[PDB]
């Protein structure tokens, strides 16, 4: 299914993931299609920071949902 | 067969077909210095660089070989920078490389995410980032600004958001002006320009001007824009303009007309405010001293409670002053249950 | 703090490659302290991170940092001056960087030295002054 990831600067990317996918799979896909390293990513959903080990099912993530990406350091 | 591929073979990088990451026989520094001194010792030294870039530009006309030339090198002794990035560190090749790199990019404005979903404009602009030397400022400045002018919206948004790591110190304030030239042109491009002007080097008078141009239109801003705006406002405050901008900020901020993305962006805004008050006492102390000066009117809002809890949590040396302000505020008939 | 920490960085490797990433991303900041913090970190890593782990994993690694230090020499006067005062200790505690370090200075000299005899001011002092918008600053303290 299709979800959205929104940066701090307002750039939105579209991610094709399933609820079986873990959060580090989303981080690796963001690294593959945007170049940001997965150690620098920090994801927020519904005012909750997404942990590394869990899945999309653990935080009730459905399709057309928007995550928020915060970088640990600036410009990567 | 070409002078380009032969000198790459001599300098210690193997140029493959186009389907996997290119090998590298020696260290990156050893390869760079060897290619430099081999171009130095060859006769017709000012003219061989034209043949070099001609061989390069004739080689990279194929999309796959050019995509391999943009990708990370395979290290035998295991990942490193790209061959374009390694050639970009050498100063004699650098301006011609920037010229040819900026030449063919409008061909790739519409063929985006072709095979394995990489953005070739994003790759070619990430070949520019974290440069150690920029040999010529002004030519690169005019080229990047005309690229921002001609590009479609999302790609030029990526060019904007990548500007602090590219540009050198000799070309900040020029791009200080010309970004503001783009700022009045579009309201859809307010926030990456605002983040860039928050992160570049600017003189405070221009920063005051653009801060007034932000602050007059604060009520016409949806919550999504509100972190990267307010960060910019808390890193444009001078030592003399503290109480004025804090009082105006605490007046104009609603946090109610905006209210799942809303709660997350609210948490991002309060993260931003914690980061602003953490390491600059001049905003924390002036925020606390700008709350007790609104003890007169009983109509102060939800913001002044959450902000007192934040500054009480974050900064430790202002704990007693926040405690005394809360006691003398609650004894005044102010902050109550409602 | 970076003097204290570095017995971690001789032991660890992930933390070392975290620090270099922090310092390289810190050189491109706008706040003034970040530039000079980055040069302090770079000079400490040049200083105590080998005499000359594997030596082949050091002689290239300092030659990485040294290329990063050719950013700082392009920056403003205080960030330069910390390098000019630090290079002597770098050479004392790390001898084999000498053939690189002197070159890093010598090219830095050549932007301001006019090597033709019988031209009477032998230095270019009109390039060591940055003038724009009636803001006059010293840069490159020759």
């Amino acid at each position: 299914m299709q979800i959205f990831v929104k940066t701090l600067t307002g750039k939105t990317i579209t991610l094709e993931v399933e609820p079986s996918d873990t959060i580090e799979n989303v981080k690796a896909k963001i690294q593959d299609k945007e170049g940001i390293p997965p150690d620098q990513q920090r994801l927020i959903f519904a005012g909750k920071q997404l942990e590394d080990g869990r899945t999309l099912s653990d935080y009730n993530i459905q399709k057309e949902s928007t995550l928020h990406l915060v970088l640990r350091l600036r410009g990567g | 067969d070409s002078i380009f591929v032969k000198l790459l073979k001599i300098s210690g990088i193997i140029l493959k077909t186009g389907e996997s990451q290119n090998q590298l026989a020696v260290d990156q520094i050893a390869f760079q210095k060897k290619l430099f001194q081999t171009l130095r010792r060859h006769p017709s030294y000012p003219k061989i660089i034209e043949e070099f870039v001609s061989g390069l530009e004739s080689y990279i006309e194929d999309e796959d070989s050019f995509r391999n030339c943009l990708l990370s090198c395979e290290r035998l002794q295991s990942y490193s920078k790209s061959l374009i990035k390694l050639l970009l560190g050498i100063d004699i090749l650098q301006p011609a490389i920037i010229k040819t790199l900026f030449e063919k990019l409008p061909e790739y404005f519409f063929e985006n995410k072709n095979s394995d979903e990489i953005n070739i404009p994003r790759l070619i602009v990430s070949q520019l980032k974290w440069l150690d030397r920029v040999v010529d400022g002004k030519d690169l400045t005019t080229k990047i600004m005309q690229l921002i002018s001609i590009a479609p919206e999302n790609l030029q948004h990526d060019i904007i958001t990548s500007l602090p790591e590219i540009l050198g110190d000799s070309q900040h304030a020029d791009v200080g002006k010309e970004l503001s030239d783009l700022l009045i042109e579009n309201t859809s491009l307010t926030v990456p320009i605002l983040d860039v002007l928050s992160s570049l080097r600017l003189d405070p008078n221009f920063l005051l001007k653009v801060r007034q141009l932000v602050m007059d239109k604060l009520s016409s801003i949806r919550l999504e824009d509100l972190p990267v705006i307010i960060k910019f406002i808390l890193h444009s405050v001078t030592a003399m303009d503290t109480l004025e901008v804090i009082s105006e900020l605490r007046e104009k901020l609603d946090l109610q007309h905006c209210v799942s993305s809303g709660q997350s962006c609210i948490i991002l805004l309060f993260d931003v405010i914690k980061s602003a008050i953490r390491y600059e006492k001049t905003i924390s102390e002036a925020w606390i001293k700008a709350i007790e000066n609104t003890a007169s009117v009983s109509e102060h809002k939800v913001f002044d409670l959450v902000m007192l809890f934040i500054i009480y949590s974050t900064n430790t040396q202002t704990k007693k002053y926040i405690d005394r302000v809360l006691r003398n505020k609650i004894r005044s008939g102010c902050i109550q249950e409602q | 703090l970076l003097k204290a920490v570095q017995p971690l960085l001789k032991v660890s490797m992930s933390m070392r490659d975290c620090l270099i990433l922090v310092l390289r991303k810190a050189m491109f900041a706008n706040q003034l302290d970040a530039r000079k913090s980055a040069v302090a970190g770079f000079l400490l890593l040049l200083k105590n991170f080998k005499v000359l782990y594997n030596s082949v994993a050091n002689e290239t690694f300092c030659l990485e940092i040294m290329d990063s230090l050719r950013r700082c020499l392009s920056q403003q006067a205080d960030v330069r001056l910390m390098l000019y005062e630090g290079f002597y200790d770098v050479l004392r505690r790390n001898s084999q960087l000498a053939n690189s370090v002197m070159q890093t200075l010598l090219s830095q000299l050549k932007q301001f030295y006019e090597p033709e005899p019988d031209l009477l001011p032998p230095l270019k002092l009109e390039a060591c002054i940055l003038t724009q918008g009636d803001q006059i600053s010293l840069q490159e303290p020759l």
